[PDB]
């Protein structure tokens, strides 16, 4: 699994957050398996197709709208029936409102219920109607339904394969022109903001060194005598504490390989995905996120 | 797969997926 | 609920001047945050989910416009939907069980992935015939895998 | 200023959906009143009996099923976890600075000279309110000297 260098995410400036633009936080949330990126959508065809998918959605929403007659005739007709049956009688006035109070409480979460399935519908249309390439989607449940049916237009990814995609398609010399148009084409104070992000960007740009270093698909091992071990009488053993941390990664990367050799669910290897990149974060740096084993 | 067919006999099997597809259809 | 004492003072008092800085090899709130979508299965689904892995498998097998063909494209795919449903649902037995050797130099996220790899051993290496409780065979497996990893330390 | 709010705050925490309340905050500043110690010196005990009943809250409803009463090592390894998050976490500083605010003296004045709602709790006469709260005579000066 790709790796993103713990040296440029973590520690801001983030280098690579200030190439990306996405905050530091978000940068987090995306590398470290919490949130889904999004990356190249269908822009060629889908056009023509926005308003079948509108149209989609209205139809849903009128049969929601006949679903929610139908379940609150349901708590109506209840309630007169059981007026019909029980006034019948010359009952107290308690028989009669305590029919009203439970009818009326059921058509109550009846009806929030279906605003709640309205509002859902609305909220899926307007993600849809924005979506775009690095842009930002939480909730697994949403975004696994936009992507069941409507991802034949859009593709996305979470951890440092999101941004390793995204850092493919990143436009280096479109990117500095345009940082460099706007400090030009800027006056008001925010401008400084553009004026340090170039720093950042055009690095790659004046020399080139692509920035898919940033992520890493092989990690180098030092040799080995430069990390010895020492075994001692009475069972001890003394440490430089290096080799543990490549033995933790060498672990990570074998149970990860034998993990999808199978076909493991995909939550479980996003877990261990995760866990191989921290273990080789841990590898390169200590005491920035945290203190180590 | 291997574990399938050694741990039951294939008629087994294919009753079951015959089973499967009726619930399907029903 | 609401005690305060010098007593009750350690216990956020030790905490508080350790764990500023995250050690994320123990934290597994990601993980736990992500099965929490989970409900407990009953016999009928611990019988149904298995007959259901049992012949996707058999039906990825034999696939190698009509409603014989349309049944096992629908079977192949059921049956790994069965299969991944049923990992999620006892995932959280694998927690609770990685939970019993920790603190030996081992960190309990290594637990519960060999638990969890055990576990896709147990999903699949299962009879419904047998009538055993499904919960019971997976701590068996998740218990069997874990202690293998322990016979390397 | 000892404040608890009218309505429970969201921690929107990251994972959990924790929530404070004026029961937990009327504790906390009750047990930061009987220390005794001044406002800024009391905000350190306030502040931590406040993450312990949230920490504590937090843990058992993360500690799920899986976790119920590991107190060794499992379940204080939750609230150590969950305080360091929380310690950093910006919502709960932002709730921590709306409820018992590090004060000034004249943070402390000025808004008791306008507000003319803290001067009734408080007992002062309504002799001394003015809308400019900032503006000090002579005469406060030993106030805000003695605060």
């Amino acid at each position: 699994a790709p790796v993103t260098h713990i040296w440029y995410f973590k520690g801001v400036p983030s280098r690579l957050g200030y190439l990306l633009d996405l905050a530091p936080k978000d940068l987090e949330k995306i590398i470290y398996f919490a949130a889904y990126v999004i990356t190249s959508v269908d822009d060629e065809m889908r056009h023509n197709e926005l308003s079948t998918l509108e149209a989609e959605m209205a139809v849903e929403k009128k049969a929601v709208e006949d679903q929610r007659d139908a379940d609150l005739e349901a708590r109506a007709q209840k309630l007169e029936a059981d007026l019909a049956e029980l006034e019948a009688e010359g009952a107290k006035s308690d028989v009669r409102r305590k029919v009203r109070d439970s009818g009326e409480r059921e058509m109550r979460q009846l009806r929030d219920r279906a605003q709640r399935e309205l509002d859902r519908l609305d909220e899926i249309w307007n993600t849809f109607t924005k979506l775009a390439p690095k842009q930002l989607i939480v909730d697994e449940v949403l975004y696994r339904e936009l992507q069941d049916r409507y991802g034949e237009y859009f593709t996305g990814a979470m951890g440092a394969e999101s941004i390793k995609k995204l850092i493919e398609n990143f436009d280096i010399d479109a990117e500095a022109e345009s940082l460099r148009e706007v400090i030009r084409s800027g006056k008001g104070q925010k401008k400084l903001r553009a004026l340090k992000r170039l720093k950042v960007v055009a690095a790659f740009q004046q020399s080139g060194n692509s920035p898919m270093g940033m992520v890493l698909d092989a990690v180098p091992v030092i040799p080995p005598e430069l990390r010895p071990m020492v075994q001692l009488d009475g069972g001890r053993f003394a440490t430089s504490d290096l080799n543990d941390l490549y033995r933790r990664v060498i672990n990570r990367n074998n149970r990860l390989k034998r993990l999808i050799d199978l076909g493991a669910p995909e939550i479980i290897v996003n877990n261990e995905k995760r866990m191989l990149q921290e273990s080789v974060d841990a590898l390169f740096d200590n005491g920035r996120r945290g203190r180590p084993v | 797969w291997d574990m399938l067919l050694e741990r039951r006999s294939v008629e087994e099997l294919e009753e079951l997926l015959k089973e499967r597809l009726d619930l399907i259809k029903a | 609920d609401f005690v305060w004492d010098e007593e009750e003072s350690e216990a956020l008092r030790q905490a508080r001047k350790d764990a500023e800085l995250t050690a994320s090899a123990d934290s597994v709130r990601a993980y736990l945050k992500q099965i929490g979508k989970v409900a407990l299965l009953n016999a009928e689904e611990e019988v149904e989910l298995a007959k259901r892995i049992e012949a996707g498998l058999y039906a990825t097998q034999k696939l190698a416009p009509v409603q014989q063909r349309r049944d096992m494209q629908w079977i192949c795919r059921d049956g790994d939907r069965a299969k991944n449903h049923l990992l999620e649902a006892n995932l959280r037995l694998v927690v609770s069980l990685a939970k019993r050797y920790t603190g030996r130099g081992m960190a309990f996220l290594d637990l519960i992935q060999e638990g969890n790899l055990g576990l896709i051993r147990a999903v699949e290496k299962f009879d419904y015939t047998k009538g055993y409780k499904f919960s019971t065979y997976a701590t068996w497996w998740i218990r069997q895998a874990i202690t293998r990893a322990m016979a390397d330390q | 200023r000892q404040e608890l709010p009218s309505e429970p705050i969201p921690i929107d925490l990251s994972d959990v959906t924790m929530r404070i309340d004026a029961e937990t905050a009327k504790w906390a500043r009750d047990e930061a009143r009987k220390t005794g110690l001044p406002h800024n010196e009391a905000r350190a005990e306030f502040v931590d009996v406040v993450t312990y009943v949230v920490t504590e809250r937090a843990v058992a409803r993360i500690g799920r099923g899986w976790l119920t009463r590991d107190d060794k090592h499992a379940w204080e390894k939750m609230r150590a976890d969950v305080v360091g998050e929380l310690e950093d976490h910006e919502q709960f500083n932002a709730a921590l600075d709306a409820l018992w605010p590090i004060l000034t003296p004249e943070d402390v004045l000025a808004q008791l000279y306008t507000s003319h709602e803290r001067l009734r709790a408080a007992g002062a006469p309504e002799c001394l309110w003015r809308a400019d709260g900032e503006a000090w005579t002579v005469s406060d000066v030993p106030l805000l000297d003695e605060l």
